[PDB]
């Protein structure tokens, strides 16, 4: 009765009664084939946007292959010439002014095209992040086929809840449909558990596939899956070299995405910014 | 209900031209991708052309590349195929079918569920 | 170019018999495989897509399975109206380059 | 003995014959260092594109740090002045026209540059999605080191196929090379199994690490891993409080990426679109 | 005896003494809510960049919803008219030259805006990949709650190291804090192990939840979790139909992202490139 | 609109008693839930954010839990200074559209 | 310490205009998103408006859309709210609070931890 | 800057003896480490990259291991031609900023 | 075979200038990133400069930043290094090394597998 707790005293629940359970779950293993109509994504039906977006190249083919994972008389002469010179100048200014309006309208269409390609790239990245989570989910379904359907699992709370009996799997659209049979604990005994016990302060023991439960102020052993206290023997314990606990701290890992450097906009632009103030010539 | 109707098929001398039309009805044609598939006399199905809902991405089988041109008019819910430079091998029954859903430029694929009844192109001398 | 091969091209079957139609792709098309049925003088009818998903209204007796380069269409309890020509079609990669199998004819027996 | 099936009747395969297996497996745990030459990715060797891409800033440094995870005299005088005024006007129009051609060429280069930066961003998101799938594969290799190499797994069909014996691991380029030894089932007995049995309708039982197999029209027990039927005792069953099955359904989860609804292009563009029409002055 | 090794001979470590261990680990299960400003990100506080970026559309609302997963008289008259024609020509040239300067400045601001939207898309892509790895890490924490906290695991080196006794879980900011109690090996026996043994060249055996250890030049059985060699009986072995090893190789899978096939820049541009050279008209 | 309901709006409690304040959201707000305490004639004080993370300086007796549509604030050892009005707030999606709970008043006994 | 001080409150006739100010002190105002929250007499808190650190994205409750306008000046560490078209229901005590660290345009949310003492807007005839 | 510390700088070994050369990093370079061998009057020869991958043509006796801040090069059966100076180099982050170790000289015994 | 050859080494007075060339042969120089590494007399290797295949991204050690300039001519399969403001510390043997594969602008790293024989730069009075 000189057994002493090793590792502390913890109140935990040990099953005392069970019922047969049937859990039915779907696990996704694939996705529909997804491609992007980049012209329809960015422009819709607007023909000016699509016409300007043609000049952006075949990036949709590249995106979609990523998604699918494959003295007086002379004055009259001067008046005649001035009419032609001013006719050619006025005509030239119109051609200049028409090309300036075209450039400004195309620049504004480019900005909305470019902004909607940033939204497009965010969606392609989201599609790629979902298809990665589907691949993670497809691996979880294959682990349950191997360990729940093609065999019986000793893992508790893996093929549903409780202790595995038998599993069935059926094809379902974009995944697999599992039917699990278990006996699940419906009632628990809140028991006083020590991780190990020290004998006489010299020799420590650990419960072999079970718990050390203090019942009626004496330390007894019970199986972990069912509350049935029983005397501590050599068949249900493991001998520890010492009854001192070896404490360990696993590394602390938190995913924190780092913000990019991205220098000041004006300072970076000033390396090449040609801000000119063009001045028209003075013509008499 | 939801159906596709082909037209513009008939006898055509070799090297001639035909204009097949596939007017859609019953579904939102403006967002679906469409295909042309031809069936030669007593042979399997051959995919001719694919056109996207925005008409920007058109694709062709190599056997018809250059000589065939696909077009659509989502305002008229119709699909067209220009059969230029018709040869002997182009004698077939030409089908159109839906391919991709594409509700907002994002296309998902569920098979060519809807097909047209076809039209017959006869190219002989 | 992914070549789709269906063998045998012909099958003699009787009503109530299980039928398996095999399809093979020269390259892995993953799960982008569809099954079509073409009764004489009619357009093809989509049976299975994604290699295993029945199209809407398709009877439960038509079952699809497989992925990669081996695909199968199961007709568990063949009926008198299932005597038709069956093709497989692949739509795996981008750009669209769609290739059908040469068909499999179900002859009455 | 009035033992009724609980949960239905299912035909499943129980091993009856085994052979020793050796499975050799590679699991990737890392990738080679990948960076992008964005000038070469977008422009190739085209020097006119690489000159214009310099003005796009240091986005490659940002992208690569993400990838690596760190009243006759007067008339002659007028003719002299008019020759200079038309000389200055013609010179100015030429400078304007040269800057108009430059602006149109640069705009067309910016459209192919922007389209190829959208294909660049798709590749970066694809490379970041393979980066997470390799990390997922690196965690699966560390689970096999901990549970197959540094210990013996009680999980069937985990360290290869069948029942684990011993595993070995070697370093392989960008991964770990596993060698698994196990006894895999080569022949099975198709047995009629009930998930549980009910006795007189009062108390149900569940098989303890095994199967309830109906053989010779009497309910027996067998271990799950090997087909050896034996009488149902209290050592190989778990008592259920009731023989009613507790049916549950896990929530249905399908990854369906939401489409990023964008406004109408023309309606959004019209908030700021300046579709001015410029008219040259009338100059007689 | 005529027992012969099957599968080769390997030296592996079998535990011979243990101590009670306490491992404490944090597993991240969530992340803070993250949104992008997309205007402070790209422009900072530069007002010209913000004004030009307003015309790029509402992509940030789209990106953030992805992130949150929702005669004489006549000559004088001619001189008066020329002073007005040159007044209107020099006025329009100034208006043209002001719009040319504006268009060139806006083109340069667009280039740096577009470059920082590419860096933005790389960050949104990195955030989506990190939030995928958190979901993978959140599933690992739920597996440990189900199999280490809600039950006792038979998996060695899963709930920490060694053989699981009991686990506790606490809420921690953006995750769960596990405390694992187990008995971990502290000393091992380097034992010569064969995966199986052939008896007389006819029938092979496999060690049932243990190892075949060649001790004192005779083959003996030991449990895998503790080095206690014991005679080979029929209770601690599994009978193989033959003592020939069935060699299999898992498929070789390495994630190598495919480089997009972008065309030559100059040719794709030349599909639509203008390359015009505009000449001013000759005016006397 | 994500309507958020706290019930009951009133609770008669005594010092040293554990009290749980229930919050519900008409839709799943995941873990984007915050708890606020508003003593009379004072601004609201943030107690819990992310449904379970205590704000800095918040006493350890205030504990938050739950996710989705069911949330709870636990005051393990209620004190004389905890007789305030307690709100829950959701900040789940984008754009910002923040909805509070109607409050819960702790009345002395 | 870290504080928000709000002013500009008082009596306003119905349909009139009032302008609230919330000058921040003790923290980097230029990188925090801010909120306006009003508490009606004997009622729960209501979120009025959100403004980002770059001022580019401003959001409003549906009940005040159009009539209320939010602005900020990060050089003066001030937050403003224009109460145009004030009605009877707009009688409340208005608060300002921080809503996002946004150190470089990337915003993380840790609750509306800092509030202001408030200011009172009484709207009656 | 990441400083490569390679100690001891000198090692007197005999042919046929296992040799371990230790490399350490002032901060984690993950698996971006390479091993170089520089015989006198010759250019450096890359032995290991990615901390454990042998370069093409490098004998099987040169083995690399480690990650983070601890790296080792193993020469299982040292030969008469392995008496050279050995460096470790890191290429972890972006931009390129490459730092070598001070070297380790293998002296005959 | 696959080789790098340095040239342009010799005696230079302190504060002077010298230009190093590294003509590549046997491999696709135009897609490889390249490095310059110098070995001081009786000292360890020091990385000088990195230049990308597209020449757009050039990086330098801080001890040579500003004073040394790296350039390449993928048409000539040559790598150059301009040594301006040579000091006493720049006396070394200079190596060019092959760094990153970069087949289509996407770079992968497999060590500095190929090195040159080097050239000696002696900077003394």
């Amino acid at each position: 009765d000189s057994l002493e707790p090793v590792g502390g005293l913890y109140e935990i629940q040990i099953p005392s009664e069970f019922t047969i359970g049937n859990m039915e779950e779907f696990i996704q293993t694939s996705s529909p084939k997804v491609t992007i109509d980049c012209a329809a994504f960015v422009c819709g039906d607007y023909a000016a946007c699509k016409l300007q977006l043609v000049e952006y190249g075949s990036f949709c083919d590249n995106i979609n292959a990523i998604l699918t994972e494959v003295n007086a008389e002379a004055l009259n002469n001067l008046l005649q010439q001035l009419s032609n010179r001013f006719g050619a100048i006025s005509a030239s200014l119109q051609e200049i002014l028409s090309r300036l309006d075209a450039l400004e309208a195309e620049a504004q269409i480019d900005r909305l095209i470019n902004g909607r390609l940033t939204a497009l790239n965010a969606y392609v990245s989201q599609q790629l992040s979902d298809s990665t989570l589907v691949k993670f989910s497809a691996a979880q379904a294959m682990e349950k086929v191997n360990e729940c359907v093609k065999s019986q699992s000793s893992r508790i709370n893996f093929c549903g809840n409780g202790n595995h009996i038998i599993s069935l799997v059926q094809n379902a659209p974009y995944g697999l449909y599992f039917i699990h049979f278990n006996y699940v604990p419906t009632k628990y005994v809140t028991a006083k558990v020590s991780p190990g016990l020290c004998i006489a302060g010299n020799r420590g023991i650990a419960p072999k596939s079970g718990y050390f439960v203090n019942v009626n102020n004496t330390w007894m052993y019970t199986g972990s899956g069912y509350y049935y206290p029983e005397p501590i023997t050599e068949n249900n314990v493991v001998v520890m070299s010492t009854c001192a606990v070896n404490y360990t701290k696993a590394p602390y890992v938190m995913l924190n995405t780092s913000i990019p450097n991205l220098p000041d906009f004006k300072e970076e632009l000033d390396q090449w910014f040609k801000n000119q103030t063009s001045v028209a010539p003075d013509l008499s | 209900e939801v159906q596709l109707v082909e037209s513009g098929g008939g006898l055509v001398k070799p090297g001639g031209s035909l204009r097949l039309s596939c007017v859609a009805s019953g579904f939102s044609f403006s967002i679906y991708s469409m295909n042309w598939v031809r069936q030669a006399p007593g042979k399997g199905l051959e995919w001719v052309s694919y056109i996207s809902s925005s008409s920007s991405y058109k694709y062709y089988a190599d056997s018809v590349k250059g000589r065939f041109s696909v077009s659509r008019d989502n305002a008229k819910n119709s699909l067209y195929l220009q059969l230029n430079g018709l040869r002997a091998e182009d004698t077939a029954v030409y089908y159109c079918a839906r391919d991709g859903y594409c509700p907002k430029g994002v296309c998902t694929y569920y098979g060519m569920d809807v097909w047209g009844q076809g039209t017959t192109v006869t190219v002989s001398a | 170019e992914i070549v789709m091969t269906q063998s045998p091209a012909t099958l003699s079957v009787s009503p109530g018999e299980r039928v398996t139609l095999s399809c093979r792709a020269s390259q892995s098309v993953r799960s982008r495989l569809a099954w079509f049925q073409q009764k004489p003088g009619q357009a093809p009818r989509l049976l299975i897509y994604d290699a295993s998903i029945r199209a809407t209204g398709i009877p439960a007796r038509f079952s699809g399975s497989g992925s990669g380069t081996e695909f199968t269409l199961i007709i568990s309890s063949l009926q008198s109206e299932d005597f038709a020509v069956y093709y497989c079609q692949q739509y795996d990669n981008w750009p669209p380059a769609y290739t059908f199998g040469q068909g499999t004819k179900l002859e009455i027996k």
